[PDB]
């Protein structure tokens, strides 16, 4: 059964949604949430609607939600499998955080990418060596994959 | 300590996080213009090294100047002008 914390978070997401973020529980397994995050204004992701899947592990809130992008996105902290390199999803998880603040943290990461994270990837390299072109590629991918995809 | 906003680097409590992050997502964050210093301008207030002609500098909207490296380091912990912390 769902612990009361999950029931409360779910009801508060329904009653008080986060601006710019859609988050609804899956109909079959209520530990899964289907998420749409609006691309932050004045980022290369502006105007995009990015689908994500969030899962609450059995140990939640002692373990972080597992979150991945389901929409292709060009971002130094999102790999080709949609996995997100974000400290609060790993070493810096705290049970004071909730679904709504985890999703806001991801949205804020879209606004302020971190290409300096130790894990070495090609997108972060592009962001550091040719930021203008990387931003334009992120814009192109937003218009190809994150518009009219909902 | 608390939870660090990636947009402005400020740390906030968990119960301030939602309204803070929404605010930082609502408007462009503080920025600067890259420039090459055209003439000596005294000491950079961050590192205390001279701002010399040719230096790789940042000019903020309040008109303050710093070495690009210095303001970038400060922006990692608080995205604000050292001289104009409340703009
Ligand atoms: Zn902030
Ligand atoms: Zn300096
Ligand atoms: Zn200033």
């Amino acid at each position: 059964g769902l612990p009361r914390r999950i029931i409360k978070e779910t009801q508060r997401l329904l009653a008080e949604p986060v601006p710019g973020i859609k988050a609804e529980p899956d109909e079959s397994n209520a530990r899964y949430f289907h998420v749409v995050i609006a691309g932050p204004q004045d980022s290369p992701f502006e105007g995009g609607t990015f689908k994500l899947e969030l899962f609450l592990p059995e140990e939640y809130p002692m373990a972080a939600p597992k979150v991945r992008f389901m929409t292709k996105i060009y971002h130094p902290n999102v790999d080709k499998l949609g996995r997100i390199c974000l400290d609060i999803l790993k070493d810096k998880w705290s049970p004071a955080l909730q679904i709504r603040t985890v999703l806001l943290s991801i949205q804020a990461l879209l606004s302020a990418p971190n290409p300096d994270d130790p894990l070495a990837n090609d997108v972060a390299e592009q962001w550091k060596t040719n930021e203008a072109q990387a931003i334009e590629t992120a814009r192109a991918w937003t218009r190809l994959y994150a518009m009219n995809n909902i | 300590s608390g939870f660090k906003c990636p947009i402005c680097s400020k740390s906030v409590a968990s119960d301030e996080m939602e309204m803070h992050f929404i605010m930082c997502l609502s408007k462009p964050r503080l920025s600067y213009n890259d420039d090459v210093l055209t003439k000596d301008a005294g000491e950079c207030v961050i590192c205390l090294e001279e701002l010399l002609q040719g230096d790789t500098i940042a000019r903020l909207p309040c008109l303050c100047i710093y070495h690009k490296s210095c303001i970038d380091s400060w922006f990692e912990v608080n995205r604000s002008c050292p001289e104009h912390p409340a703009d």
